């Protein structure tokens, strides 16, 4: 154990499209969205 | 300039009710129309629809 180094230097490899990467990978885990009944308001 | 014949052209008189105009016009001999006041209706208005979650009410911008 120390209080020496800082754990947050991952931060430094982020990319343009990480979080969008990152949003792609979680779309598999999600459950299925509520429906409104429309395809959109102007319908 | 604009020339007029008629004495009438400028008379506009004001009453409370219907029943008073018509009695005006019956005693002074001149034929009338009578047209029924025009009330604008009542109306629901709701704030919160404005963002309705499956209604066309709901709006795209502000």
């Amino acid at each position: 154990f120390d209080n020496s180094t800082y754990r947050n230097l991952q931060h430094h490899e982020y990319s343009t499209y990480t979080f969008l990467d990152l949003n792609v990978e979680l779309s598999k885990f999600r459950m299925p969205q509520p429906s409104s009944g429309r395809q959109s308001p102007r319908h | 300039w604009s020339s007029t014949a008629d004495p009438l052209s400028n008379l506009v008189l004001t009453f409370s009710t219907k029943e008073d105009a018509v009695a005006f016009a019956e005693k002074n001999g001149w034929s009338f129309d009578v047209e029924e006041r025009k009330v604008p209706k009542p109306k629901s208005k709701s704030y919160g629809a404005n963002f309705s979650w499956n209604k066309r009410t709901r709006v795209s911008t502000k």
